RNA sequence: UUGCUCCACACAAUAUAGAUGGAUACGAAUAAGGCGUCCUUGUGGCGUCGCUGAACCAUAGCAGGCUAGCAACGGUGCACUUGGCGGAAAGGCCUUGGGUGCUUGCUGGCGAAUUGCAAUGUCAUUUUGCGUGGGGAUAAAUCAUUUGUAUACGACUUAGA
């Protein structure tokens, strides 16, 4: 075919925040389609992977991957809490990442 | 969802369109804004005018070359209005800021491309019956924009060839429903409407 | 010649109207105005569909097209019995509004298979309409 | 918030000099029961030389709305206090209960007067049984022979940000 | 107090037709046509027997059913200026020195001028809208006549040629000079 | 001392404000419109639709293989090819004709394993360099001298095979 994708496209929107005080250990991602926390309740514990590239080849890729997984639902629009395994660099707000369809429990 | 989302600035209000784009811009979606000559502005155009001039009586004092530039154009009267919602100071801000063009009109880039409105900055959708309202290109043009009366001729050649592409997507599209209105009423077209198609 | 005005007409709220409760815990049912409170909000009642007798703000609803005879006030046995005389249940299920809708859940409920089965038929019927569309 | 309204019964402590207590009752609009024996304290110390310290309250009971699907048309007397002085009001309401009507009051109040709960006091709210003695306009406009009008500018929030055709405010 | 319904009504009369899209009104008579824009005004129109329309508004406030009658009267105005038309007659008034009333043509627009009014050197040309026809009457001495079927047009010259010749510096009361409108009438009267 | 530019593929390096089916094109009004049809072509008559894009299109095959046949004479890609149109930042849109490849519109045959129970499991585009082999063209500026319409010095204005 010309699909492939078996994840959900989302942001990493930014971290944790107070008006002035961030907290780098949890981020908050918006993953497309969902819109309130009943429906972001699917997704909880589910496996996220921030996927960049580097110009040095490390053991085979030029491909690296920060993984994570979902934690909790933020706010009243979907917004969910994520965690990781080292923290994201903070240059990706904004940027996509993926939500894979694992752990299921369907 | 998409890569670029172009915005037809008709009929907006600049300041909720505004707070949406930057938004958008900050969450990492690439916008474009055309038509920003016809934004809409919520007051009496009297009053809005007021305040542009009461804007553009600051300046510094001790040379006027480094104050606050008062943009004439009307999408940069939008860009000024986006960029009090983004904090612009930032690399942050700098890259939100690169994912945004506003223009006046609708560029040859753009024209054949699809125009998105947002409902939640429309001024049908959010002022009542009666407010009194103002354009921005009149804005524009009473405080110093030059270029009113040739961004009107370039989109009205631009409404005449947009006309005569819909003429022929029109004719193509009900030739279209004749085709499978006659391709209806099938085995197959029973059984997708039986499964929902 | 002769005036012309264009009319402009639009769905009244008066007694008999029916509406389609848009959000709360009916959520898609059909109610008739009984009464009218006020300016924004109506006594409904939608007694075949199971929705309660009750006060609601119209923000609530969407009025539908259809009308039919009642009475300022009627009680839910009499609201009852002239719905099933009217019989706007079939009236409103034979309307394009509520077969888009019953297409949404459908489209809803299918399966992966059913995907797959939609798939198949709707590139079938392509391939009949695209020859079609090579000889007009 | 939501009002409830109740039957408080109180009474003065018996004493041996009097047992027997005459068995004040009041009907109170209130949230819950705690403000409503608040507020029929309250207005017991205005009324009478009584107190909470030297009073006990024997029943206090919801009174449900008899016809709660019934459209009324209330006429309600009111005092209220204002930056200046205290004021005597008489509106009246068409709403389905009493408890809506004396909310939708003490909304409109905090709205044309900026007076607040604490301000003002209901007087008495009494259904007006019969049509052509209600007198304010805003009101009498509702019960017309045969009742029917638009609603023009439909407007449909949407859930996404973003729209793909110029909506139309037709109903 | 959000007045749910309020409305008024206009009389059609035989030899008119009145065509209302969206707020876009054009009425056709014998004297000719006239239009008007009143998409500012925000009410609904209703054709009943092709010689009444009902102009009515829905929750709406003071301001918005005082417009309503305002709207009533503006489409009446057209109506009557269209099959009787409108004329305004004005009156010259001079102590000492004949005001010199003629037309001139300037790029062939029809314009008025005003000479030796209070004796100046100073030539006043008010230009004429058109539509607006304008006759020096004989058997009345010192008057002007402006007729159309436009009294928005006619009204308003009227009013710009009495704005021109207003006097300066002086006591008012005493320089009573000028070109002012007497008469305010059709041009059909007691038809 | 064989330099420069463009084109093809061959290998390297370089990064990415962040592909992972498709940015899918009327305009205007919103107390009004869109679409279809008809006529006497209008500010026309009639019917229908909205009440969200939850749409529409695409979408099956080794990350999409190798083959056989049936039905149609379509659909689509690539390289050409004819004729246009587009100047607001056009740099794109449409079209003619043939060639070539595929077709899941339909019915078949073979293959996949072992990456071992998951590990982005690597498929994009941005720039530069170096090689080949095939075209294309064979300059100026500055300093120094000089000028004085200029000038603190720079700069500016001139001249000099």
């Amino acid at each position: 075919a010309e699909s492939h994708r078996l994840y959900v496209k989302g942001k990493h929107l930014s971290y944790q925040r107070s008006k002035r005080v961030n907290n780098p250990n949890v981020s908050l991602i918006k993953i497309e389609g969902v819109a309130t926390p009943q429906d972001a309740q699917f997704y909880l514990g589910k496996r996220i992977a921030y996927v960049y590239r580097a110009s040095k080849e490390v053991r085979g890729s030029k491909i690296r991957v920060m993984w994570g997984k979902v934690t909790r639902t933020h706010g009243n629009s979907g917004v969910v809490r994520a965690t990781f395994r080292n923290n994201l660099p903070a240059k990706t707000f904004g940027a996509s990442v993926r939500i894979f369809l694992y752990p299921s429990n369907i | 969802v998409e890569p670029v989302v172009v915005i037809d600035g008709k009929g907006h209000l600049v300041g909720r369109l505004a707070s949406v784009v930057a938004k958008q811009l900050l969450n990492g979606q690439k916008i474009v804004v055309v038509r920003a000559e016809e934004l809409n502005i919520s007051g009496e155009f009297f009053r809005n005018k007021l305040k542009y001039h009461d804007f553009l009586r600051k300046a510094t004092a001790f040379n006027k070359t480094r104050g606050p530039f008062h943009f004439r154009a009307p999408s940069r009267i939008f860009y000024k209005a986006l960029r009090g919602m983004v904090s612009h100071k930032t690399a942050r801000g700098k890259a939100a800021l690169e994912r945004l063009k506003v223009f006046e009109g609708i560029p040859p880039p753009y024209d054949k491309k699809k125009r998105v409105v947002v409902p939640q900055a429309l001024r049908v959708l959010r002022l009542k019956p009666g407010r009194k309202y103002t354009t921005l290109g009149k804005l524009s043009t009473s405080v110093g924009w030059k270029y009113e009366d040739v961004v009107a001729k370039l989109e009205a050649k631009r409404k005449v060839s947009s006309a005569e592409y819909y003429a022929k997507k029109r004719a193509f599209t009900k030739k279209v429903a004749s085709a499978n209105a006659t391709a209806a009423e099938s085995d197959v077209a029973k059984q997708l409407a039986a499964l929902g198609y | 010649t002769d005036s012309i005005v264009k009319a402009s007409n639009w769905r009244l709220v008066e007694v008999g109207r029916v509406v389609l409760i848009k959000k709360g815990q009916s959520a898609g049912k059909l109610a008739a105005i009984v009464e009218i409170i006020d300016q924004k909000k109506v006594l409904i009642d939608g007694p075949k569909a199971g929705v309660p007798r009750q006060a609601i703000n119209l923000g609530q609803v969407v009025l539908t097209p259809l009308t039919f005879a009642l009475p300022r006030g009627a009680r839910t046995a009499t609201v009852s019995k002239k719905w099933a005389a009217a019989a706007v249940c079939e009236k409103w299920a034979a309307s394009s509004w509520a077969k888009k809708i019953a297409q949404r859940e459908r489209r809803a409920a299918l399966t992966d298979f059913e995907r797959f089965q939609v798939m198949v038929l709707r590139k079938q019927k392509r391939y009949t309409v695209k020859k079609a569309l090579a000889k007009a | 918030a939501h009002f409830k309204e109740y039957q408080v019964i109180g009474r003065r402590l018996p004493t041996e000099s009097v047992p027997e207590p005459k068995l004040f009752r009041m009907r109170i609009f209130a949230s819950n029961e705690v403000i409503a024996k608040s507020r029929y304290w309250y207005f017991l110390q205005k009324l009478h030389k009584v107190k909470k310290a030297s009073g006990e309250i024997v029943s206090i009971n919801q009174i449900n709305e008899a016809h709660p699907t019934k459209v009324k048309n209330f006429g309600v007397w009111v005092r209220y206090d204002s930056r200046s002085g205290t004021h005597n009001m008489y509106k009246e309401i068409r709403d389905v209960s009493r408890v809506a009507a004396v909310e939708t009051l003490y909304q409109d109040m905090a709205a044309r007067h900026r007076a607040r709960f604490r301000s003002i006091h209901i007087l008495k709210v009494a259904e007006i049984e019969k049509t052509a003695d209600v007198k304010r306009q805003y009101v009498k406009q509702f019960l017309t022979k045969d009742l029917k009008f638009p609603l023009p500018h439909r407007v449909q929030k949407s859930t996404k940000t973003f729209s793909y055709k110029r909506p139309s405010t037709f109903y | 107090m959000k007045y749910i319904q309020t409305e008024q009504q206009i009389e059609v009369p035989e030899g008119v037709t009145v065509s209302i899209k969206s707020r876009i009104v054009k009425v056709v008579g014998p004297r000719g046509t006239l239009t008007k824009n009143l998409k500012h005004i925000d009410v609904t129109f209703t054709k009943v027997n092709n010689q009444l329309i009902k102009v009515a508004v829905h929750n709406g406030g003071r301001k918005h059913v005082a417009a309503l009658r305002t709207v009533k009267s503006l489409v009446d105005n057209m109506i009557t200026g269209v099959t009787k038309g409108y004329k305004y007659k004005m009156r010259y008034v001079y102590a000492h020195f004949p005001i010199n009333v003629n037309i001139v043509e300037k790029d062939g627009a029809k314009f008025i001028e005003v000479r030796n009014f209070l004796g100046d050197k100073k030539i006043r040309n008010v230009p004429v809208r058109d539509g607006v026809t304008i006759e020096f009457s004989t058997n009345v001495k010192d008057e002007i006549v402006l007729s159309g079927n436009s009294v928005e047009d006619v009204s308003q010259n009227a009013a710009d040629l009495q704005q021109i010749c207003r006097v300066r510096n002086k006591d008012i009361r005493k320089f009573l000079d000028g070109i002012y409108v007497s008469h305010k009438g059709f041009i059909t009267e007691d038809l």
